[PDB]
């Protein structure tokens, strides 16, 4: 044997162990989801708070890609750093040379065969995150969510991470009982109780609850931030439904 | 390009790469320098496995690499021709931006300084291969013999041989040269040389070169009936 | 720089060249050997562009002496013009060119025979009995087609010369403060001091 | 054609008593027969008890200082907070103007 | 095999740590410092009676006011000599004054992890820099090929280095005059020495404010190897 | 045992990384099939959606070249999407170069070619997909060429590729056998879509509803997919025969 | 990394030997023979092909037998592929010389840099030798008739008579014994057919296996020609000296 | 064990061994102490010599006068990061006219960090940092990690022994979280801090190492003497 | 990222062997037989045309391809290998020559040319050797007719006449009962036709057999008219039909 050694080798099956034990380490790593709503998008992250140590809210995970693209991931969080700067240099070109902002789609497609373009050698390491992202463009709302394989597909929910079952099964739920659709304000209190129910998996240290959201109506378009008054309602929500 | 680091070190703290050039020259054929109080003396052994050979044409072993410095060597050939190749550019460059030729200590640490190089660059392995430089530096009468190897360290000898066999015959030069009084002659110089080879070579044929090195530019090889003497005379005073 | 002069005799070749070295308005030197000794049996006179001159000139020596110990054997003047050649034609498409004309004096040892090359800063190379470069060649190639005969001796090639020397001290504007005058021949290179 | 030099006028005076040194310099800052400014700064304290100001062309002179001042704060990092001494600084002066010989700074510059 | 720049699972570069097996199988060398100088010492060890020992160079100058002992693989010290040389005169040059001590260390152990897959391996020589500067004095810096170095009041190298270091843990004190401290020098280069010490096998040098760095003749150090022994033999 | 870890040939002179490309290809479990009309070709494929959290409408396995070409895949997404790009920039670029619209062969040629240098070449391993491309040629008329790892290509009567793949050939050879002839004789694609399916579902013994099927659709100057409701009508039209 | 699959070619062994130039001279003894023969008015270039196929082409045919220039040729043992990358290149070098100092290159510097090639490619680069051993013979006006052989270490040599490739231990002993020094052209080219004659693995030594080449003073007067057997005159020079 | 040759290898279960063995040279290094209030921010470390005849590893740099870190692992390595944190802090001086804010000073090492453990051939930094400053949104500690992680603390310290001045910062937070507009009490705080992690060994006067930023404070340090007053 | 891979993959046993390029040959072995045979007045190259299924148009692969005018190649071993050889032929035979002389290489040049680049393939860096064995038939003016045969080593012999692949062994035992050196090409094409119904297994027809000679110029495959030297490629691929035409008469 031997195939699990080198980044890019086929195993006899026709499989690269290599991406497939970076996917260990995304499963290894704390959980995110995404929500797509009626006229945009809602990401959540879990945090874990170590120590009592740590400045809450000043240990941002969230990012931003151009002003209308929210990006999520889980596992290593510096690969996942290393891929958003990447999302931000093909962004800013494709707006240089075509003028428009990059649409969601395109925008995927750009971090899947830079993804992909890290399984092509064995001089390179396959990252160590799945990464959950999307926004608002000309045709609507879109949610992706982008595997270290380069695979990536289109979403009406989507998480990953410790606690991807749980929130998965969470989110069934929700695009079964909403098929007209669900609101963005809906949409962000869902987010706060699939992290707090996605907990359970992760329940030894207790966690700080991140949510971001890009929305048409609400957010005119843009990637902002939850916070304040928006946020503590959405975080108290989700205690009364554990309770 | 290609990069691979071929000589590095070992949990012991050596490297092999650069032990392991020593060796070739171990294999190599025996070379030997004595220096004496106005000359200094190059003898080299040729292997007598070869016949039919054509001696007009066959690379002599040892090599001019300016009017007034030498170089002899033990070890790989083909090696041997790239150092003295870069030393020869390296007088002609000296002589055209000092307005004079190099020392022969000068000369010196620039082929170890090669052979440095070697030992740490990455995608090359180390010369299997050491030299004897001798000569006189420019309007000087003091004799000066040097040593270098495929690590790199160069240092003077008064008398010193590398190659096969060198072992027996530094054994023989330690005790046979007197530092107080080295050989006073040119003479005197060649024959403790030729003593020193005929320890090891077999017979006394066309196996020795010798070649002599005086101040002043002033070198000149030996031919087969010249050293043949020499070899003549060391025999018949040896029967006692 | 300006007057170098070379005649081909029987059995040797004589090169004459200029003592001045001038800038603006002041002679800065009357003692200047415009040549350098190739190999024991070639030497190259050389003039033109300040700098370039004797940098061309001890690059080329650099290079034939490289060329003897590396073979331990002496080029023939033949061989040596040649390669002079090759230097000055690749020069002159360079970014900057050495803008040198050059005299190769040389006695070929395998023919027993002198042999005189001119060699301007393009890299055109011819072989004649007698040559000059710059202003000189106006005076001295008409005075040799007159008196010059291809079997005179050495002592008649240095009263040829003195000929010339005479005619351009009387003719020429610039005080060219005399000539170095070395011979080449089978003997290898020596240099007049009385001149 | 594009001319990449300008003159912004002004002048400066240095003068060395026995325990003091002043530099002077008027804050005018003009373009032609125009006046720019009528107080521009353009005598700097650059760290060390070193003062300094590059009169000419002003985008140069302000470039050349910004280039001192920040050699001085490298001099410091590389050297164990080493006061740079005003002979040291003049001499780290002529290697940044001589480094641009062939396009230079159009400057007379005081310390 | 293995790659070049690789670490260790106790959090070491397998290279450096066996350059370091290296050091120690090479000569001693010595290093002193004082108020009145800085003295630097170093065991020649000549392989065999023939090689002229006076074309062993251990102690090497590095400026005026720097000076500069090795040990371990010494032809690899010779381009971290050129480069120190460069560093200290490049220095005055730009700043028309001499280079900080610590300073120059600094630039030649910054050459020290330019190794990988830049040169192929670390270097396998260990350095004892010495010299004196306007701010911090007389000053002795151990440079390592792990781009480390420590300033030191002494400090021992090479292969009798801690049986040595002991040693000048016990006589090191801080008004040690120049002349006490080359005589401390000789006493513990001879202790831990293969072959009996004299002129020939060993050698002295200083670095000194006044007339900066001299490395001593055989005559001059000699006498101080005879007044050496005379003294012990005193008590 | 290196020689099954990069592209050099073993002892009894085989590429065992090309060979393990080819495994990959049905890592999707997917089949797909091509066919050609008169004025048309046809090409169809499964559309398997297991997980409810998926957007189905993202999901595709076709792609859409140029104008005129049309290309389907056999293995991982990756792979194929990076396939994909580099046909589109290919295309694109020939155009431009060569004033005319990159035929349907000379495309496969070239993404055959670059598989090829992804055999010999070490530091880049193969792509672990099968390419078929189609069109309607403006010269030689509907056209099916496939590519593989090997760098291997060939034109097609008709072609199938996946896990089942020989049942569909077998189909395929057994009708063309039959009705004597190098194509379907049919005039509008509309019923060569219906024979494409109609077949597929004999030779994989499974019915098919709107969205377990993905189809695509070259003419003369145009190739496109067909939505969910085109596929539909096409799935009516058959059943009420 | 790719570090995992470099065999690294350009390395010692603990003996001191470098694995891959052994290796390559291991090639080299299975090649056919080829004998170079210097007389003192002449030199002689035979070589045996590879075990020849009867629908071979064999008069439109070079396998063993190569000219660099006019003056100089050279005899192959080894990987035909190699070695004529190797000829480009010392014909190349032989025509920048010619250019550079207007005479045909001396043949010693010609064998010393396609030695230093081969040297090269055993000390860096990471590359596979060159599976070749040549036999050079040529003349200049210097030394005059010179017979060279270089190998694959990059290490050159000169010789009176010398063998590479198969069975050269038994050819150099036969050499060894019927040379001598004043021999003529005609003598020696019946030495080189001698040889090969009793060192072939074949049956019978047959004109269709061999390539021939003699380097004359043949020509009118004080000139050097180089003759390239035909197949009709190897034929012919098989009968003439009474081996069929 | 055969996932451990290069930076480039994933084990089985998703780990970097290359990364883990840098981030074990962090806990054979020396204890370094952070911790900040609203108005100031702190670094305590605790320097290592060789023997009685060396010096004291110096384990605090500057980066600007608002910004600065202490090191534990290898110091040539530190030297490379706060090299380039010093030429990022000075690009965005000359550049922008702007001091550059220590979360975007965080942001860039990670960044840097991390291209050393995806690529062939090069190594993962084998050393952590603690970055302090004060920029426009009051005091800051950074803690880094050569995986690439960059975390905001009130407190922390990294090193040999560092939990026992973790426990008790932990402990502490309350208190000296509230010492504003005094920096001697939030250094003797520090100072106690650090000595939680102390066996057999004492602070001596040439032993601590301590630094300081704030409100009206550039980034200082405090060595010898100095540092005799918190004994 | 980028091309590590800088070092030989090809290299010498202990045992003296080229490993990659024996093992190349081992997959020419495998590969489907091709011969040719040389006339007095031309030269013919034939092969089988395995198909890999019966649906696959086997007419759109050509596994006899034009270099030049007057040359033409065949090959027996992995077809993908030998496609981008005939690409870069095609094109060497140009930059390395036409472009230089105003016109085609002779045989023995071309030939020279593409054994280059095999051999490299078995030296250069991060490579494997090719694993295709050619046969290459041509015409020039100053050589004639003649037949090479070039292996994954880039050695190239000459033959009269020879057969390489699967079959090979006894294909060349045939060839060298029926060749004589006074064959016209008709006769040439009748004993290649023989030959190769003795490796072929399945069906042999036009459809499965592939064909091509080295014969008399073709003006009306010139595609123009007006100029007297340019008398049209001496290179023709036989038809279908043609094959079918001489297999009745068999
Ligand atoms: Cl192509
Ligand atoms: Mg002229």
């Amino acid at each position: 044997t031997g195939y699990d050694l080198s980044n890019s080798v086929f195993s006899p099956d026709g499989r690269n162990f290599q991406v497939e034990y970076a996917v260990k380490a995304v499963e290894n790593g704390t959980t995110s989801i995404g929500i797509k709503c009626n006229d945009g998008v809602v990401f959540a992250v879990e945090k874990l708070i170590t120590s009592k140590l740590l400045v809450p809210q000043k240990n941002v995970k969230i990012q931003v890609v151009d002003r209308h693209i929210g990006c999520v991931y889980s596992g290593l969080i510096p690969d996942g750093r290393h891929l958003v700067n990447r999302g931000r240099e093909e962004a800013a070109s494709f707006k240089k040379l075509y003028k428009t902002p990059i649409p969601i789609p395109a925008f995927a497609d750009r971090l899947g065969q830079y993804v992909q373009a890290h399984t092509l050698y064995n001089s390179v390491r396959p990252f160590g995150v799945s990464t959950i992202f999307g926004g608002v463009d000309k045709n609507g709302a879109h949610l992706y969510m982008l595997e270290p394989s380069g695979s990536y597909w289109g979403y009406k929910g989507a998480a990953t991470g410790k606690g991807r079952q749980s929130a998965k099964a969470e989110l069934e739920k929700l695009v079964d009982h909403h098929p007209e659709g669900l609101s963005a304000r809906e949409a962000v209190k869902q987010a706060a109780k699939i992290i707090y129910l996605a907990h359970e998996d992760n329940k030894e240290k207790d966690f700080e609850l991140e949510i971001s959201w890009c929305s048409l109506s609400e957010t005119n378009g843009l990637h902002k931030f939850v916070k304040g008054d928006l946020l503590q309602e959405a975080i108290d929500f989700a205690q009364k439904e554990i309770n | 390009g290609y990069d691979r680091a071929l000589s590095i070190f070992s949990p012991d703290g050596h490297i092999f790469q650069v032990e392991y050039a020593l060796e070739a020259v171990k294999r190599g054929t025996c070379a030997v320098g004595v220096k004496g109080k106005n000359c200094v003396v190059l003898g080299c052994e040729r292997r007598s496995t070869l016949k039919l050979q054509d001696t007009r044409i066959t690379p002599s072993k040892v090599s001019k690499i300016d009017s007034h410095v030498v170089l002899s060597f033990s070890g790989l050939n083909a090696d041997s021709r790239i150092l003295i190749e870069k030393a020869r550019v390296e007088a002609q460059s000296h002589r055209l931006t000092l307005e004079d030729p190099v020392t022969v200590e000068y000369l010196t640490r620039y082929v170890a300084g090669v052979q440095q190089r070697y030992t740490q660059s990455g995608g090359v392995r180390p010369f299997g291969v050491s030299t004897l430089i001798a000569g006189f530096d420019p309007r000087d009468d003091e004799p000066k013999l040097y040593q270098t190897e495929p690590s790199g360290i160069y240092s003077s000898w008064s008398a010193q041989t590398i190659g096969r066999n060198s072992k027996t015959v530094r054994e023989f030069l330690e005790k046979n040269y007197d530092r107080k009084e080295p050989p006073a002659t040119v003479e005197e110089c060649v024959k403790l040389t030729v003593r020193s080879l005929l320890e090891v070579v077999q017979t006394g044929a066309k196996n020795i070169e010798i070649t002599v090195v005086k101040p002043d530019s002033d070198i000149v090889a030996l031919s087969s009936e010249e050293i043949n003497q020499y070899v003549t005379q060391i025999e018949q005073e040896k029967q006692e | 720089m300006d007057i170098i002069l070379g005649i081909r005799v029987q059995d040797s070749v004589i090169l004459a060249s200029s003592k001045a070295v001038t800038r603006g308005i002041s002679v800065l030197k009357d003692s200047d050997d415009k040549t350098r000794q190739l190999s024991p049996h070639t030497l190259m006179s050389f003039a033109g562009e300040a700098g370039d001159t004797v940098q061309f000139a001890e690059y080329i020596q650099a290079n034939i002496q490289l060329y003897s110990i590396r073979e331990d054997y002496e080029l023939s003047p033949q061989a040596v013009s040649s390669f002079v050649r090759q230097e000055l034609a690749k020069s002159i498409r360079s970014r900057r060119p050495y803008q040198v004309n050059v005299l190769i004096g040389g006695y070929d040892k395998k023919k027993n025979k002198p042999e005189l090359y001119q060699i301007d800063y393009l890299g055109t190379k011819v072989e004649l009995p007698y040559g000059a470069h710059g202003y000189s060649g106006f005076y001295t190639f008409s005075l040799l087609d007159h008196h010059y005969r291809p079997d005179m001796t050495t002592e008649e090639g240095l009263d040829l010369l003195k000929l010339c020397v005479q005619e351009l001290e009387k003719r020429m504007p610039m005080d060219f403060k005399g000539v170095i005058v070395k011979i080449v021949d089978k003997d290898g290179i020596r240099q007049v001091d009385d001149f | 054609q594009f001319n990449p030099y300008g003159d912004n006028g002004g002048t400066i005076l240095g003068i060395a008593g026995e325990d003091f040194a002043v530099l002077a310099g008027d804050t005018r800052n003009i373009t032609d027969y125009s006046i720019n400014s009528r107080y521009e700064p353009k005598v700097f304290d650059c760290g060390d008890n070193i003062v300094m100001s590059a009169n000419g062309f002003a985008a140069d002179g302000d470039a050349l200082v910004k280039r001192f001042k920040n050699s001085v704060k490298w001099y410091h990092f590389d050297h164990n907070d080493k006061k740079l001494s005003i002979n040291s600084a003049a001499r780290n002066i002529q290697h940044l103007l001589y480094g641009k010989r062939f396009f230079p700074y159009y400057v007379h510059t005081i310390i | 095999d293995r790659g070049v720049s690789t670490f260790s699972p106790e959090g070491r570069l397998f290279q450096v740590e066996y350059s370091l097996e290296a050091i120690k199988l090479g000569s001693t060398a010595i290093g002193i410092a004082t108020k009145e100088g800085v003295v630097l010492g170093v065991e020649k060890r000549a392989t065999s009676p023939l090689l002229e020992s006076d074309s062993i160079e251990k102690i090497v100058e590095i400026d005026r006011h720097i000076g500069c002992a090795m040990s371990g693989l010494t032809a690899d010290a010779r381009s971290m000599i050129e480069h120190a040389r460069t560093a200290a005169v490049t220095h005055n040059l730009y700043y028309d004054e001499d280079i900080n001590v610590e300073s120059l260390t600094q630039s030649v152990c910054d050459l020290a992890l330019r190794f990988g897959e830049l040169m192929s391996r670390p270097f396998g020589v260990a350095l004892l820099i010495a010299g004196h500067d306007a701010d911090d004095g007389y000053q002795l810096f151990h440079a390592e090929p792990s781009g480390t170095f420590y300033r030191y009041n002494a400090k021992a190298i090479g292969s009798g280095s801690e049986g040595a270091q002991a040693e000048l843990l016990n006589e090191w004190h801080s008004s040690l005059t120049l002349k006490e401290a080359e005589l401390l020098v000789l006493k513990i280069l001879k202790q831990v020495m293969e072959e009996k010490l004299d002129e020939n096998n060993a050698q002295l040098s200083c670095i000194t404010k006044q007339d900066g760095f001299k490395i001593y003749d055989n005559e001059k150090t000699a006498e101080l190897i005879k007044e050496l022994k005379e003294k012990e033999a005193a008590e | 045992g290196y020689d099954r870890h990069i592209t050099i040939f073993s002892p009894e002179g085989r590429l065992y990384q090309v060979e393990y490309a080819f495994k990959a290809t049905n890592q999707t479990n997917i089949n797909s099939l091509a066919v050609r009309g008169k004025d048309c070709t046809v090409v169809i494929s499964q559309k398997k959606v297991p997980d409810k959290l998926l957007d189905p409408t993202t999901v595709s396995y076709i792609f859409c070249i140029s104008r005129t070409i049309g290309m389907v895949v056999n293995g991982p997404i990756p792979d194929a999407r990076n396939a994909a790009l580099r046909a589109k920039a290919e295309a694109a670029e020939f155009r431009y170069k060569y004033g005319y619209d990159m035929p349907c062969d000379v495309l496969a040629k070239r993404m055959a070619n670059l598989s090829q240098i992804y055999t010999q070449r070490a530091y880049m391993r193969p792509l672990g997909v099968i390419l078929t491309f189609v069109s309607v040629d403006e010269e030689l008329g509907p056209s099916i060429y496939k590519t593989d790892p090997a760098g291997y290509y060939v034109g097609y009567k008709a072609t199938a590729t996946g896990p089942k793949q020989q049942e569909i050939t077998t189909n395929l050879e057994n009708h063309f056998k039959k009705s004597k002839i190098d194509h379907i004789n049919e005039e509008s694609w509309e019923k060569v879509v219906e024979f494409a399916i109609t077949h597929m579902i004999d030779a994989l013994g499974t019915e098919f509803s709107k969205n377990d099927l993905e189809v695509g659709v070259a003419t003369k100057d145009k190739f496109f997919t067909l939505s969910a409701e085109n596929i539909e009508e096409r799935l009516v039209a058959i059943a009420e025969q | 990394g790719s570090r995992r699959y470099d065999s690294r070619t350009t390395i010692f062994s603990p003996e001191g030997r470098l694995y891959q130039v052994e290796y390559a001279l291991e090639s080299i003894s299975h090649a056919g023979t080829a004998i170079g023969i210097m007389a003192s008015d002449g030199i002689v270039l035979a070589a045996e092909r590879k075990v020849t196929s009867t629908l071979l082409e064999q008069d439109t045919s070079t396998e063993k037998l190569y000219k660099l220039n006019d003056k100089i040729a050279v005899a192959v043992a080894g990987l035909t592929a190699d070695a004529e990358i190797l000829i480009n290149t010392a014909r190349i070098h032989a025509q920048n010389y010619l250019k550079t100092y207007n005479e045909d290159i001396p043949v010693e510097i010609l064998v010393r840099r396609l030695s230093d090639i081969k040297q090269g490619y055993t000390q860096h680069g990471g590359l596979r030798p060159f599976g070749v051993s040549f036999i050079y013979a040529g003349y200049d006006d210097r030394y005059g008739y010179q017979l060279y052989t270089s190998n694959p270490s990059g290490n050159y040599t000169g010789w009176k008579a010398i063998s590479v490739g198969a069975n050269t231990s038994a050819a150099q002993t036969l050499l060894q014994m019927d040379y001598k020094d004043d021999m003529k052209v005609d003598d020696a080219i019946e030495l080189a057919l001698k040889t090969l004659s009793k060192t072939t693995d074949s049956s019978a030594l047959t004109y269709d296996r061999l390539e021939f080449a003699t380097i004359r003073k043949g020509a009118n007067d004080g000139e050097v020609y180089q003759k390239i057997f035909k197949p009709q005159e190897i034929k012919d020079i098989l009968v003439k000296t009474g081996i069929t | 064990n055969n996932y451990d040759g290069d930076t480039v290898t994933f084990s089985p279960t998703g780990r970097l061994f290359q990364v883990e063995y840098a981030l074990e040279a962090i806990k054979q290094g020396s204890v370094t102490v952070g911790l900040r209030s609203n108005t100031h921010a702190v670094l305590v470390a605790l320097k290592r010599n060789a023997d009685e005849l060396s010096s004291y590893q110096k384990k605090i740099i500057k980066c600007d006068e608002h910004m600065g870190l202490s090191l534990a692992g290898l110091a040539p390595d530190a030297r490379v990061l706060s090299n380039y944190l010093r030429q990022q802090c000075n690009y965005s001086s000359l550049v922008f006219n702007r001091k550059l804010a220590v979360e975007r000073a965080g942001h860039l090492l990670c960044d840097k960090a991390q291209k050393n453990t995806q690529s062939y051939g090069g190594r993962p930094y084998g050393v952590g940092l603690l970055i302090i400053g004060y920029d426009k949104s009051g005091a800051h500690l950074l803690e880094f990690q050569p995986s690439g992680n960059v975390t905001e603390l009130y407190g922390t310290a990294i090193g040999a022994r560092s939990q026992g001045a973790k426990t008790y910062l932990e402990r502490t937070l309350d208190t000296f979280i509230k010492i504003d507009g005094n920096p001697d009490e939030l250094i003797k705080a520090g100072v106690e801090a650090i000595s939680q992690s102390l066996r057999d060994e004492s602070l001596t006067v040439d032993n601590l190492s301590i630094a300081i930023v704030g409100k009206d404070t550039p980034f200082t340090i405090y060595d010898g003497e100095a540092v005799a007053k918190y004994i | 990222m980028t091309d590590r891979y800088s070092f030989s993959l090809t290299t010498f046993s202990p045992s003296g062997k080229l490993g990659q390029i024996d093992y190349a040959l081992t997959a020419v072995k495998q590969g489907v037989t091709s011969l040719g045979i040389k006339a007095t007045n031309g030269v013919v190259i034939a092969t089988e045309k395995k198909s890999s299924s019966p649906l696959a148009m086997s007419e759109t692969l050509s596994k006899v391809s034009l270099l030049t005018p007057d040359i033409g190649a065949v090959y027996s071993g992995m077809g993908p290998d030998y496609r981008v050889l005939v690409d870069k032929s095609r094109k060497v035979a140009h930059t390395s020559y036409k472009r230089i002389y105003g016109e085609y290489p002779p045989t023995k040049l071309l030939v020279s040319e593409v054994a280059k680049i095999m051999q490299e393939a078995t030296q250069s860096g991060g490579v494997r050797p090719f694993g295709v064995s050619l046969l290459i038939a041509g015409h020039d003016e100053f050589n004639g007719f003649s037949l090479y045969q070039v292996d994954p080593s880039g050695s190239y012999f000459p033959w009269k006449a020879t057969a390489i692949g699967k079959g090979s062994v006894a294909a060349k035992t045939f060839l060298e009962k029926r060749w004589n050196d006074e064959l016209e090409l008709e006769d040439a094409i009748h004993i290649a036709l023989l030959t190769l119904k003795e490796s072929v297994e399945g069906e042999f027809n036009g459809d499965t057999i592939e064909l091509a000679i080295i014969g008399d110029e073709n003006p009306d495959l010139l595609g123009y008219t007006g100029i007297p030297t340019d008398k049209g490629p001496r290179f023709r691929k036989l038809t279908s039909q043609e094959i079918n035409d001489r297999l009745e008469a068999l």
